């Protein structure tokens, strides 16, 4: 686990950490993703109306 | 003196008799007081009603009709003593034919006589906008015989003498009447309809048949739960259910000749040639509930004798 | 007469439970 | 035991607490909740 | 059970008894409340009648 | 002790949510109140 | 101790998302918001 | 079960407490808040009337 | 270790894709939208 | 079990410590966010009436 | 490892033949193309 920084030690692997990474940039991908889809679909039809 | 010194001596089983005293006291107390209350909160079941007129339907709040038709109405009489113009209920008096007017006509209705004419003339059929609902009215008598002469006389007078009247189908509503509402839609498809296409002394016949299969058991069993919804006393009510081709109950027949009836309704009066024009009853299909309303005599059914006799069963 | 006698009865069993209670919680 | 009796008896509470209230509810009786 | 009286002694555990306090005390705030209940739907509506 | 403090703690909060919906799904059948429409 | 932190986790979660579920299913069948063309 | 009060030890762990101190505020601080609610719905809708 | 990351990742993408193809269905059937002639 | 209080270190591990820190700040973000969003749904549509 | 590689090729490979299954279903019952005969 020497490339987990030591406040995350106690929970992650050293192998688990990358996947970790992995996941988060992912994530923050497809929530970018997301809000732009929301932004077009809501200048397409706004469903709150 | 004792026999019991482990169950009368000892603190332990001393309290058991404590506790099994008072669990049996708690549990009777229990069982006791929650029927009390439940038995002096609760309502009676209201009485069964008693209208002259009708089998469970009442017109009687009688507010839906105003002063002023009931002043003109009662005028009218003491002027004109017998009807002027009256195309069907030939044989009644403008006094009798006022009071079933009243009583089942707008009872059944449950609207003023404005709904229909100029509560200045009754008597005029064409001077008013709502001529129209008029003629629709005295179609709807006509009908009324109509299923009166032609399908309640052959039921049986072990049924009753009930005879088809306006409330029988409008059960206070004029307008917007839905038969297979919502209510009655519980576990049949939504959009099923009673079907009316067949010839019904054998339309939906299925044992043994070799020629149909679950397809047509299905929609046997939609129509054959319609008809158990319809008049609450469930599936034996008709039928033997070790045979159900039998013809054991004998309302097995009535409820035929009743088919045949609704489906002279739909033929005759739904659509005929048509529901869109010539056709009375906006295209609204009957059904077994429209009338019955989960009992085995519809509500709105009048007595034996309480219809005009052009409208009875026997005329 | 029966509101009477049912209240007889139940105190007839109470009594009747305070006293043979009594002798077994002697 | 004396668990036994606590949970029989609370059981037994709750289920009478919620029947009455049922029934009371139901009869239309009293004013609750536009009855 | 030290602190149970020694009448209760045969019956009660030491913790039994601290439980049986509280089930004591909420017993007898329920009857409390249930009094008062029953007082104001009764001034609020007899059901004897 | 007569009951493990975990159990109680099920108990009561499992008890306490079940009550919450029932009363909450009563008052809103009841149509008593004008909320969501009513 | 008296629970283990990841039974509490998973119970809040679950009893949090289901709960969220219940919620907008409640709301958006009411129709008392134009949400969804309501 | 040293924080625990001594009257309460046969019952409650030392980590029971803590919990169990927690429950205790969680519901009185559900209490405040039911009571405000109730207050609130019955100067919108009086239920008894 | 409260939670073993293996069960954290398959819990939250299988959360994620029910959640996805709900909210999917829901707004295609909806019919608020005219996707899919709708 | 360093990294917990000595108040909480009868119930948190040391990992489920920062697993609890970040179930904490979760909760209170999605919290302020749940608020932000009932007040713009009453702002809109008001529910009560 | 946190992951056999394995385990994550099965789930991946079965959930995009359970999507574009299920895609294509849903795209060929919404009759908005005219493939197949609409
Ligand atoms: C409105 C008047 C209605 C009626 C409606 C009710 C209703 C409603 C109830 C009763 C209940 C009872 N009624 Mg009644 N009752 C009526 C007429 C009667 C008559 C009579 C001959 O007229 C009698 C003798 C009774 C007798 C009784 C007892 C059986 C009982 C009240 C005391 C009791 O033992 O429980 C005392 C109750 C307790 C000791 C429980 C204490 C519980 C504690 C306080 C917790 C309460 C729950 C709390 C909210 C949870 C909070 C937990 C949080 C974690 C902090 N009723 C009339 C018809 N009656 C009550 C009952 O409980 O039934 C068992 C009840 O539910
Ligand atoms: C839902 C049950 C919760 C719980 C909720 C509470 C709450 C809440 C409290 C305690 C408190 C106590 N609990 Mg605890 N407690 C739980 C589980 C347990 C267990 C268990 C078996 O493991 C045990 C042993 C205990 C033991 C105890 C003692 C540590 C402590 C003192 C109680 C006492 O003396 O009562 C004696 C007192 C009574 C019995 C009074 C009875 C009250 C009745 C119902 C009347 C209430 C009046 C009402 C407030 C007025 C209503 C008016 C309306 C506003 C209109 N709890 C479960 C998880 N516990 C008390 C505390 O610690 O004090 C800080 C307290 O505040
Ligand atoms: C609108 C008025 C309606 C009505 C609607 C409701 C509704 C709705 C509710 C009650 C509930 C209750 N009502 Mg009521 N109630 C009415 C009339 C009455 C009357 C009376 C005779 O008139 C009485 C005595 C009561 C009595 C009560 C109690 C049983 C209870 C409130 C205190 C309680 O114990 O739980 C106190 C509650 C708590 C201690 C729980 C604390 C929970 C904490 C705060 C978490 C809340 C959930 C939170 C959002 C989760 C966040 C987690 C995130 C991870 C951070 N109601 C009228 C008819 N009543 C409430 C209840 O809970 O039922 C059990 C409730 O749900
Ligand atoms: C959903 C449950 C989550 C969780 C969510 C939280 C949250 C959220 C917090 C804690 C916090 C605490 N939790 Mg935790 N906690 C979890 C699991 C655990 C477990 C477990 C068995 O493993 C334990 C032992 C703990 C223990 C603790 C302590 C470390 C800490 C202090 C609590 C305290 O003192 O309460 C005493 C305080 C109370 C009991 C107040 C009661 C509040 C009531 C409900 C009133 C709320 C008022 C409300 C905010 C106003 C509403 C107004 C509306 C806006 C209109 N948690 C689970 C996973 N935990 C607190 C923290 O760490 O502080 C940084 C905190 O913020
Ligand atoms: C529109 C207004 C509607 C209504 C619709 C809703 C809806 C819709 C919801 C609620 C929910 C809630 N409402 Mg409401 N609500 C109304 C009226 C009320 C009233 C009141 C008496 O009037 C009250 C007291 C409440 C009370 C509440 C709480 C129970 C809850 C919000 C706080 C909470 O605990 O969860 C706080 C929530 C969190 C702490 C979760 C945080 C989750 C984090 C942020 C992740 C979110 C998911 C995220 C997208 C996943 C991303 C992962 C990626 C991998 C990165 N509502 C009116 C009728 N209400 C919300 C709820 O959650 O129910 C449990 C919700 O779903
Ligand atoms: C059209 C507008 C519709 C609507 C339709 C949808 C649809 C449709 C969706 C959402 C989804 C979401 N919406 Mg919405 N949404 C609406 C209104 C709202 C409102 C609001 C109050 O108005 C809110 C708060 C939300 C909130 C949200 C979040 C729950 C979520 C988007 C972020 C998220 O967490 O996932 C972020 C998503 C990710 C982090 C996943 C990233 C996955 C990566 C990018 C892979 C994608 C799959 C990829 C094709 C596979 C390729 C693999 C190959 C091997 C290479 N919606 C309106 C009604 N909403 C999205 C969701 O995911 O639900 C969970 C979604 O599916
Ligand atoms: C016609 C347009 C329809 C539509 C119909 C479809 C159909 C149909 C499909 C998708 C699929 C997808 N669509 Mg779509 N899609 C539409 C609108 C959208 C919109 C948008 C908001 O408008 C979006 C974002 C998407 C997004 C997507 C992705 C989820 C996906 C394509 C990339 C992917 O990840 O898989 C990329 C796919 C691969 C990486 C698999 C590669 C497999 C290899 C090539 C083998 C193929 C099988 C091969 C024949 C086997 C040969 C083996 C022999 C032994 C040699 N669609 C419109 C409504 N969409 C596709 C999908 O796969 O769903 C998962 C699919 O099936
Ligand atoms: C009794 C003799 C009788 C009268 C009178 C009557 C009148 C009537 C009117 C005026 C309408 C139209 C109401 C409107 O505002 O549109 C109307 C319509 C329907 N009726 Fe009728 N009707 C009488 C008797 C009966 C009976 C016995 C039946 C049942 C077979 C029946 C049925 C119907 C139906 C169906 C309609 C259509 C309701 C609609 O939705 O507009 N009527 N009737
Ligand atoms: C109970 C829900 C119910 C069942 C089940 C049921 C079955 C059933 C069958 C199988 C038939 C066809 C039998 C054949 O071969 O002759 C059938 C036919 C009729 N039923 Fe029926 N039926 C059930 C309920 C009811 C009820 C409540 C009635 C009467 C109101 C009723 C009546 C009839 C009639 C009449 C027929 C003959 C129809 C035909 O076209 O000849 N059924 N049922
Ligand atoms: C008719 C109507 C309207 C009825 C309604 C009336 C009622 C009764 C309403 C009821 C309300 C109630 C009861 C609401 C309850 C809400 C709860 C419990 C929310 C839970 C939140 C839990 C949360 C946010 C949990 C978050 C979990 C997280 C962040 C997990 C984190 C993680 C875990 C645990 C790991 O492995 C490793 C770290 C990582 C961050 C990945
Ligand atoms: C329909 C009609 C008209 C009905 C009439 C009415 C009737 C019939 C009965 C009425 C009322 C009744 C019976 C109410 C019952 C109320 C209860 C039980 C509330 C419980 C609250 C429990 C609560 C607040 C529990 C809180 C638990 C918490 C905060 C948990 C904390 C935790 C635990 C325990 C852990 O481990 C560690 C994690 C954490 C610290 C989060």
């Amino acid at each position: 686990n020497d490339l987990v920084p030591d406040q995350w030690k106690p929970l992650f692997n050293n192998a688990q950490w990358l996947v970790h990474d992995i996941v988060v940039k992912t994530i923050y991908g497809g929530l970018i993703i997301a809000v732009i889809a929301h932004v077009l679909c809501w200048a397409w039809t706004p469903w709150i109306r | 003196p004792t026999l019991f010194p482990e169950i009368t001596n000892t603190v332990r089983g001393r309290f058991y008799i404590v506790a099994g005293i008072i669990s049996v006291v708690m549990a009777v107390a229990s069982i006791a007081i929650f029927w009390w209350i439940f038995y002096t909160i609760t309502p009676a079941p209201a009485p069964p009603l008693q209208n002259p007129i009708y089998v469970n339907y009442t017109q009687e709040p009688t507010d839906y009709i105003s002063a002023e038709s009931l002043a003109a109405m009662n005028a009218y009489i003491q002027a004109n003593p017998q009807p002027q113009a009256v195309q069907v209920l030939k044989g009644m008096t403008t006094a009798q034919i006022s009071a079933y007017m009243v009583a089942q006509v707008s009872g059944g209705l449950k609207v003023d006589c404005s709904y229909c004419h100029n509560i200045a003339n009754f008597a005029q059929q064409d001077g008013y906008p709502n001529a129209a609902k008029k003629v629709t009215a005295r179609k709807m008598m006509l009908m009324s015989a109509d299923l009166n002469q032609n399908y309640t006389a052959k039921l049986p007078a072990s049924v009753g003498g009930y005879q088809i009247t306006c409330a029988t189908c409008h059960n206070g509503k004029a307008a917007g009447l839905e038969p297979y509402p919502i209510e009655i839609m519980n576990t049949l498809p939504n959009d099923w309809r009673l079907p009316l296409e067949l010839d019904y002394p054998g339309g939906l016949v299925v044992t043994g048949r070799k020629d149909v299969s679950n397809h047509e058991v299905e929609q046997n069993q939609f129509a054959m739960y319609h008809m158990n919804v319809s008049m609450g006393q469930g599936c034996t009510f008709c039928h033997n259910a070790r045979y159900f081709p039998s013809y054991e109950i004998a309302q097995k027949n009535h409820s035929i000749i009743m088919l045949q009836m609704t489906k002279h309704i739909q033929e005759t009066y739904v659509a005929p040639g048509g529901r869109i024009a010539d056709g009375i009853m906006a295209g609204k299909s009957p059904s077994c509930w429209l009338c019955h309303q989960g009992a085995n005599i519809p509500p709105g059914a009048a007595k034996p004798g309480q219809v005009p006799a052009v409208l009875s069963s026997t005329p | 007469m029966a509101p009477f006698l049912m209240a007889f009865f139940t105190i007839v069993l109470i009594v009747a439970t305070l006293y043979f209670l009594s002798m077994i919680m002697s | 035991e004396f668990r036994t009796s606590v949970v029989v008896s609370t059981l037994l509470g709750l289920v009478m607490a919620l029947l009455i209230h049922f029934v009371v509810l139901s009869s239309g009786a009293f004013n609750w909740l536009r009855a």
